[PDB]
């Protein structure tokens, strides 16, 4: 529901700033009637008698209103893109504050620079408000004070451009769906742009890896002759418009030419009344030439409102505040939990039950295939059960503020993407103002404090895109630091530990007994050599607790998965 | 007009096919042309299809006798009085009485046989007043009588200019 | 049109809760510290190119009040 | 092509001016000596010229 | 004028002390607009109280000569309206002084103007003195004679034009 209607409180909002800008165009319209009235008065009454001193004071009186009309019309306009670029401020901040708190299942739809175009042509509106646009509207609106004027001095030629301007709006409303339909077309195209740049040039390290630049250079060029083909059906459909606007204004004109000729020869008219009756007219026409040329700019921004709104619709993650659950000591518990990914795909979790408790190391040990790679995902709100409830603490999930509950969880994937920023800035992303005491610390737990000392700067070095200047394992204990130094009360290791050798599974490993202090840890990972001092030991099959229990009663039944497992990893 | 961007559109904008054509021409490779001639064709036919033309007051003045002529008695040619200008006061009318033989004066030329006109006596309203003409004036009575093609404007100049030899 | 009474409508109810949604005022220092965007969506417009309109619409109507007495 | 282009610009600029000196025509001409069937021709030669 | 850099002066150019004045002005910020707007103040009061004089332009010599009515009219008899000769230049042969007297109720001629009332002035026979020794004066002559006969404040001068204008 995001239309025009959200643009009308923001009006009403500074009204009072609007009213002072109607009341200057008021004025401004009167300056520039008053201009041709002097041009009148010179050729009726100077040339037909005589003038010198007529002239002197009408030459020094028009002065004095060129200055005073070209001084308003600034104040005008700076007062009116001072009051649309506030509106315009308010709208992008809104706009963003809405766009953080979308799901992922938004953006995993999606292609970045599909999301990424929208608020970018939110400029298409910020450079609309702050403009000409609306000025020229207002002056076209304010034009029935020569309508006033030319009606006394002819009740003809005054008709003529009246029955002149439905034919402007007759071609204006002709002429605006296809040209909307065309910008449609060029606004897809330039998504479709957009996207693939984006994606090509993150993605740059494959492309030159491989062989393949003939084939993004194909892509690229096609793209780019839609896309100007595109414009150019754009720019032929405005400029056949414009060309309207012109014959419609210049045979008026002709029309008006002949009735004054006959009009003057006949008598009930003048020269000077003509020439000024000319002028009025041209000032009337001219809002009309000028909005005829930004007629692009008009289309395109209910283009702009329309996918603006597209992102805006969206439903976002509903934040339930109320009562402002307290911090959570860690008690995990899956009920009935029932997961798929896509409703069109076979189930994941059929009946998980499942309860964790302060202080326990779990370890989850499975074949890919099972279930085990979603519950990292369904402690924190990011999957949805289809079928179920898990609950932290006694409180569903499906009632409880996002950022409240992954504020409190610390997860450490196998992937652990980056941001473009220093080490000590990436470790302490989650909380940037953070004392380098703490950055040592969590460095020293997770064993990245070494190799980040021997580089040349230390905790500062930039990692580059996506953390590409750091090795798999580098990134690995980066991320396991970054998860460690605000303290979790729930850490969840999810396959975190196989992108790296054995003299850092090794310290990690040696290290968790300082990590686990105080902390509900679950660990997930295909080996078995890293859960095997965990309290409890889960085995997942095709999504389904088949057996649980501690190491030694794991191994104990020959019979049971974990011994088949233990006994082909070995 | 209302067509979607199609294919043989996207080939003409194609850099694979602009870098092989060298020397390329326009879409419409000779419509300004036709334009310009069509133009000039209808000016043209326009151009030789276009034509173009105290109380006992008398306008007797100098004129080519030729021009006379061509008018007869009561033509309209008004008669415009120099006490005002011509929009205040009006341009009234003066029926021409026929022009004497004799000339008024050679002084001016030879065709100055005096194209006498008197006014009709209806033409100046209470708006003009001037019934103190003051007879001894040459109010300018513009005499109208003829038109000429506007391509005679093209026939006079040049081909009286190649006549002399 | 039927958008048209739309509009209308939607203007009359938000026009009937004004006063109730202007930002409170505040004085020029206290505008200058403030976030960054809402520094300028609450600075409103200086009072000098107010005052300087204000005496070019003021001197035109003095000027048409004395020339047609 | 910009050749072309600058054949049709000087077109345009001679265009633009025939309309200033038909006016100046009507003013001297067709208002001091009443001069209709001059005036009709004005009429369609600017109708055509723009 | 003559005291050396005192402690304030440079207390005043610290780097310490003008980073820390964001926007500033000058020493004395309203000294120019007052200076500006004393000269206004003084050219407005100059304009109106300032007077600017208006001045009209053979042994019995008469200057009689066209000129407006109005301006007959508020000269008097024996006004002083000099005479200046052309036989030679208007410094080496001297402003010579012509008693203007009283204008004929008729005009001289109407070829120049209706207002050619012929303002005849006499000289005073004490002003051609032995430097011009012009007595040949050639009475079939128009020596210009300038009359001058009132006074006009400098702002009315300006402000004329918009007064004439009805
Ligand atoms: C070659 C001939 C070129 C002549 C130059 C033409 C200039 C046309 C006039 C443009 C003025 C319209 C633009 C509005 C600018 C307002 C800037 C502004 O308000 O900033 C504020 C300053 O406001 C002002 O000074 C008022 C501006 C009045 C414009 C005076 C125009 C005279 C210019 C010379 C002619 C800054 O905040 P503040 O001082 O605390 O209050
Ligand atoms: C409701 C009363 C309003 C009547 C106004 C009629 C205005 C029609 C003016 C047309 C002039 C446009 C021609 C300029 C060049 C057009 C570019 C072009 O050739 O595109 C080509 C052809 O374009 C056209 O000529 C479309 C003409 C539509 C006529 C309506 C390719 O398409
Ligand atoms: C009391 C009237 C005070 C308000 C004065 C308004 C006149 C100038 C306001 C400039 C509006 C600039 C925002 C704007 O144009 O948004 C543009 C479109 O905004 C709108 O559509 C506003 C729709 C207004 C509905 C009014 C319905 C008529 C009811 C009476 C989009 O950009």
């Amino acid at each position: 529901k995001f239309d025009f209607t959200w643009f009308i409180p923001a009006i009403i909002k500074y009204r009072k700033i609007f009213i002072e800008t109607l009341v200057v165009s008021v004025f401004l319209q009167l300056f520039a009637l008053i201009t041709p009235l002097f041009f009148q008065v010179v050729m009726d009454k100077v040339l037909v008698h005589r003038g010198f001193s007529t002239l002197n004071v009408i030459t020094v009186a028009l002065s004095v209103v060129v200055v005073f009309e070209i001084i308003l019309s600034g104040l005008r306009t700076y007062i009116f893109a001072h009051s649309t670029s506030r509106i315009d401020v308010e709208l992008g901040a809104k706009l963003f504050r809405h766009l953080l708190a979308l799901p992922i299942s938004y953006f995993e739809s999606r292609r970045v620079g599909d999301t990424v175009a929208r608020v970018r042509e939110l400029d298409q509106i910020r450079n609309f408000l702050t403009g000409q646009a609306l000025t020229s509207v207002l002056d076209l609106l304010f034009s029935f004070i020569f309508f006033a004027v030319m009606w006394y001095y002819s009740p003809k030629l005054t008709l003529v451009i009246l029955f002149s301007l439905p034919c402007y709006a007759a071609w204006s409303v002709f002429i605006s769906p296809i040209l909307r339909r065309r910008l449609d077309d060029k606004f897809s195209r330039n998504a479709d742009n957009q996207s693939f740049l984006v994606e090509s040039v993150t993605a740059i390290n494959t492309i030159k890896a491989m062989a393949v630049s003939p084939q993004m250079t194909n892509i690229w060029d096609k793209q780019l002759a839609g896309y100007v083909a595109a414009g150019f059906k754009v720019t032929v459909l405005a400029t056949i418009g414009q060309q309207g606007i012109q014959l419609i204004q210049k045979t008026v004109m002709i029309i008006n030419l002949w009735l004054g000729a006959h009009l003057v020869i006949s008598g009930d008219l003048s020269i000077g009344q003509l020439i000024a009756f000319n002028m009025l007219a041209g000032q009337i026409v001219a809002p009309v030439i000028r909005l005829a040329q930004i007629w692009q700019d008009f289309q395109q921004v209910g283009i702009s409102v329309t996918r603006l709104g597209d992102v805006l619709n969206s439903p976002t993650e509903s934040y339930h505040g109320k009562l402002a659950l307290p911090e959570i000591n860690g008690n995990i518990t899956f009920r009935n939990i029932r997961f798929r990914y896509k409703p069109d795909s076979p189930v994941i979790l059929d009946n998980i039950n499942l309860s964790i408790k302060q202080g326990e190391v779990i370890g989850i040990v499975g074949r890919s295939g099972s279930g085990k790679s979603t519950l990292t995902k369904l402690i924190q709100r990011f999957y949805i059960p289809e079928n179920g409830q898990v609950l932290i603490d006694g409180h569903d999930l499906a009632l409880a503020d996002p950022n409240w509950l992954r504020r409190q969880v610390g997860v450490v994937l196998q992937d652990n993407v980056l941001l473009n920023r220093s080490i000590i800035d990436n470790i302490s992303l989650a909380n940037p103002g953070m004392s380098v005491e703490k950055v040592i610390y969590a460095a020293k737990l997770a064993g990245a404090h070494d190799f980040i000392s021997e580089l040349r700067e230390g905790y500062n070095t930039i990692v580059g895109e996506q953390g590409a200047g750091l090795s798999g394992g580098q990134r690995q204990r980066i991320a396991i630091a970054r998860a460690l130094v605000n303290n979790p009360k729930i850490l969840i290791f999810d396959e975190a530990t196989s992108a790296l050798d054995y003299e850092s599974e090794h310290i990690i490993m040696r290290n968790m007994h300082k990590i686990c202090k105080g902390r509900t840890v679950i660990i997930i990972a295909h080996r078995l050599s890293t859960v095997k001092n965990a309290d409890r030991i889960i085995v997942m099959e095709k999504g389904k607790i088949v057996e649980q229990g501690k190491h030694k009663e794991l191994l104990s039944e020959p019979e049971s998965l974990y011994s088949y497992l233990y006994q082909l990893q070995s | 007009l209302d067509t979607p961007v199609r294919e043989k559109d996207e080939n003409e904008f194609l850099p694979a096919h602009l870098e092989l054509i060298e020397t390329p021409v326009s879409r419409r490779p000779r419509l300004v042309a036709y334009f310009i001639m069509g133009f000039l064709v209808i000016a043209v036919i326009l151009s030789v299809l276009g034509q173009v033309e105290d109380d006992t007051l008398e306008v007797t003045a100098l004129v080519q006798n030729k021009d006379i002529g061509f008018i007869n008695v009561g033509q309209n040619a008004i008669i415009k009085v120099e006490a005002f200008p011509y929009t205040r006061y009006g341009y009234l009318v003066g029926k021409v009485k026929n022009i004497n033989l004799d000339a008024i004066e050679d002084q001016k030329l030879g065709l100055v046989f005096n194209v006498i006109v008197s006014v009709e006596e209806n033409d100046l309203s209470t708006g003009n007043k001037h019934i103190p003409l003051s007879s001894g004036m040459a109010v300018t009575a513009e005499i109208k009588t003829g038109m000429r093609s506007v391509i005679s404007y093209l026939l006079s100049p040049l081909e009286e200019s190649v006549t002399e030899s």
